[PDB]
């Protein structure tokens, strides 16, 4: 069971947004597909849901007049499209499959009139300076993007352990910036390889770094 | 409907059972449902129907209430379930959601690993310097980190940013980057970041020369 769902986008205030789930793994005509929205402050709020089956939908009041929530069967997919944004829109969106098993890994939106950019990203390289003990730390600097969020992974997800990737800050010039770091044995920096693998949905933008030792 | 959690946010050791409350305006007989949520993470699904628990989770947590009143447990907690809970009704619509418990684990002091790293050339030739300071798995939350330029203490140039409570060891990492101009930069020699924290008996600094 699985729910993939569209990308984080920035859309500018006035606009509309159309977030997709792409179900698999089970019986799509046969479960509730339900939005829920979670906003800063505002909490988890249920925007309304579907039946693929005949298509019989329901929306939060509060959220009738600007979302329609369709699916399409022949391609196990749900749809919810959002008019007339607003800032108070920005928020991660969850589809979720019927309470709620399942729930899809959020589409961040944030409404803004700025423009997407992607990242830059640097080695944090290690030396001498980032070592302690019999361990040394590395990492990857992703610096100067809009809007959240980055996404990075290490080796194509196989080093995990020790990996801390940190919230974001906010620059004085508006732009976002965080750290992915890992601590790993010393004594193996000669031989071991470690790439941040960096993803920017809402540009797109995709890049591998190798991160190699500094003396 | 409204539905009310409390405690906003606990403090508990591993090991200590966990109380969590969930009030609903109405009577919503056991259509009662309880999420756990961790940062950057979708919720997942613990206990529906006030008391059923989802296949998977441990048998460590319970629901139990009826009509109002609905009370999560935790009867041994475990480092893991460090995260948001919520409740949620599902009695007709709109479907409610508690505003969240946070459960926090208290353990004992650990202090910093400390580790600096010098800007990378690539971002030198973009004109800015980048310094960061790392922090690693240390507890409690609480941590004090000074830069000094040529022995300077700066203010005014630097950012932090804490990681969320770690699930496996309940530990915090934390990062102080200070950002500076390539002309600045080159206009001092050493860069040093000092650590200050419960389980250091003396501050640890970690400095470099630009050369």
């Amino acid at each position: 069971v699985q729910l993939v769902q569209s990308g984080a986008e920035v859309k500018k205030p006035g606009a509309s947004v159309k977030l997709s789930c792409k179900a698999s793994g089970y019986t799509f005509t046969v479960h509730a597909i339900s939005w829920v929205r979670q906003a800063p402050g505002q909490g988890l709020d249920w925007m309304g849901g579907i039946i693929p089956l005949v298509g019989m939908t329901n929306y939060a009041q509060r959220f009738q007049g600007r979302v329609t929530i369709t699916a399409d069967t022949s391609t196990t997919t749900a749809y919810m499209e959002l008019s007339s944004l607003r800032s108070e829109d920005t928020a991660v969106y969850y589809c979720a499959r019927g309470y709620l098993d399942i729930w899809g890994p959020g589409t961040p939106i944030t409404i803004s009139s700025a423009s997407t950019k992607g990242p830059s990203v640097f080695p944090l390289a290690p030396s001498s300076k980032s070592t302690s003990g019999g361990t040394a730390a590395l990492g990857c600097l992703v610096k100067d993007y809009f809007p959240e969020p980055v996404t990075v992974s290490w080796n194509s997800g196989a080093l995990t352990s020790g990996v801390h990737t940190f919230p974001a800050v906010l620059q004085s010039s508006g732009l976002y910036s965080l750290s992915s770091v890992v601590t790993v044995p010393s004594s193996s920096l000669g031989t071991q390889t470690y790439i941040c693998n960096v993803n920017h949905k809402p540009s797109n933008t995709k890049v591998d770094k190798k991160v190699e030792p500094k003396s | 409907i409204q539905m009310t959690q409390s405690p906003s946010s606990l403090s508990a050791s591993v090991g200590d059972r966990v109380t969590i409350t969930c009030r609903a305006s109405e009577n919503v007989n056991n259509c009662l449902h309880w999420y756990q949520q961790k940062p950057g993470k979708a919720p997942k699904l613990l206990i529906y129907a006030a008391f059923t628990l989802q296949n998977g989770v441990p048998s460590r947590f319970s629901g139990s209430g009826s009509g109002t009143d609905f009370t999560l447990t935790i009867t041994s907690l475990q480092p893991e379930d460090v995260a948001t809970y919520y409740c949620q009704h599902s009695y007709g619509s709109p479907l409610t959601f508690g505003g969240g418990t946070k459960v926090e684990i208290k353990r004992t002091v650990a202090a910093p690993s400390v580790f600096i790293f010098p800007p990378s050339d690539e971002q030198l030739k973009s004109g800015t310097a980048s310094v960061v300071c790392l922090l690693n798995n240390f507890y409690p939350r609480e941590a004090k980190v000074q830069w000094k330029v040529d022995n300077a203490l700066q203010s005014g140039n630097s950012q932090e940013s804490v990681t969320e409570q770690d699930s496996k060891d309940s530990t915090y990492s934390l990062s102080s980057t200070l950002t500076l101009s390539k002309a600045d930069y080159e206009k001092h020699k050493v860069y040093a970041c000092e650590v200050t924290h419960q389980g250091l008996s003396s501050p640890v600094t970690k400095s470099f020369n630009r050369g």
